């Protein structure tokens, strides 16, 4: 059914916001590490770019629970 | 020095989104239950996932303001 | 029978209007749909040009000629799904907010890359479809609008880290901003659905 194929995609987008929520964890790790570390122009432009790589596959995360939101909405009506 | 500032905002949107997330499957899981069978008492747990939701934003807009005073420390 | 159906639709057009742009645009639709060979756009072509002959000399019809071609010349199937559920949201209700809000959303999302876009946008475009007329349907649309754009926003932040804090704090700003909006139309419908339930 419907319903049966939203649940399970829930789960697997849950799953993946889990992991999602696991890079977040190890970027805070990581951005505090490279401050006691040595901050650097150079430097700051490297976390820039895996910053924005996090904030990227988070928001997608996002979007797609959105959508099953938006299918649960219109099944619902 | 900036550069700095906007690694700091980015990450405090990460950890905010993180909650984000669990309140939005929560309102979701509650919906599939709610199509599933109608009860009552699964209203009151999505006015509930709504309201934390709205504190989220609340908090979202806190850091919209504090990039805003950066802004005007800039340009003026 | 739908490639017959666009040919005796194109012969009312000329019929009706002469030495038009639309009649023009029309005729350049049906070339473009009989050279092709997807059934999906000649379905999107047909909708159009009725779309058209509905309100001839109008906004509406000139702005869904452009949309038919630009989903036409895009190779990308969710996209002329897309494009589809938004012309028939037209179709429906022509002088309506929820037609001007689908055609906005199918030309943004012609536009996008991204496939998590066209997905939110096809869920979207089938919610106003399911209950039309709606308050919910609007906030809906809207809904997919702020988040096809809170990913331009991003891409924007990307190419700009890429290559200057003032335009990146500007940015920033941009980007929260489209954010706050997106989730307070959420909180919008979650509302509308609470009271929908009980």
């Amino acid at each position: 059914g419907p319903v049966d194929e939203i649940d399970k995609e829930v789960k697997k987008l849950e799953e993946e916001a889990k992991k999602s929520q696991e890079e977040v964890e190890r970027l805070k790790q990581e951005v505090e590490k490279a401050s006691k570390a040595g901050l650097d122009h150079e430097g700051d432009s490297r976390i820039f770019k895996k910053i924005h790589d996090v904030v990227t596959k988070q928001i997608k995360v996002i979007l797609r629970l959105i959508a099953v939101y938006a299918e649960l909405v219109a099944i619902i009506g | 020095s900036k550069q700095k500032e906007a690694i700091k905002v980015y990450l405090e949107l990460l950890e905010v989104h993180s909650r984000v997330l669990k309140a939005l499957i929560e309102q979701i899981k509650l919906f599939i239950e709610l199509i599933k069978r109608p009860d009552e008492d699964l209203a009151d747990k999505v006015r509930k996932s709504s309201e934390e939701l709205k504190k989220i934003i609340k908090e979202v807009e806190k850091i919209l303001r504090k990039v805003d005073d950066i802004l005007y420390k800039v340009k003026s | 029978s739908e490639k017959e159906k666009v040919e005796e639709l194109a012969q009312r057009i000329r019929e009706q209007l002469p030495d038009t742009e639309l009649a023009r645009e029309a005729q350049e639709l049906a070339d473009e749909a009989r050279k092709s060979d997807d059934s999906e756009a000649l379905k999107v072509v047909y909708l159009a040009l009725r779309i058209v002959q509905q309100l001839p000399d109008t906004e509406l019809a000139r702005e869904a000629l452009e949309l038919a071609k630009e989903a036409v010349k895009s190779t990308d199937s969710e996209a002329l799904k897309v494009v589809y559920l938004a012309l028939r949201i037209v179709q429906q209700l022509p002088d309506t907010e929820l037609a001007r809000l689908a055609l906005e959303l199918a030309k943004k999302a012609v536009e996008m890359t991204a496939q998590e876009v066209l997905e939110i946008a096809r869920a979207a475009l089938k919610a106003a479809q399911a209950f039309p007329n709606t308050e919910l349907a609007e906030l809906m649309l809207r809904l997919a609008e702020v988040a096809a754009r809170v990913m331009k926003e991003l891409e924007r932040n990307d190419e700009e880290i890429k290559k200057d804090d003032e335009s990146l704090l500007e940015d920033i700003v941009e980007l929260l901003k489209e954010i706050i909006k997106l989730w307070k139309i959420l909180v919008e419908v979650s509302d509308v659905m609470l009271k929908l339930i009980s």
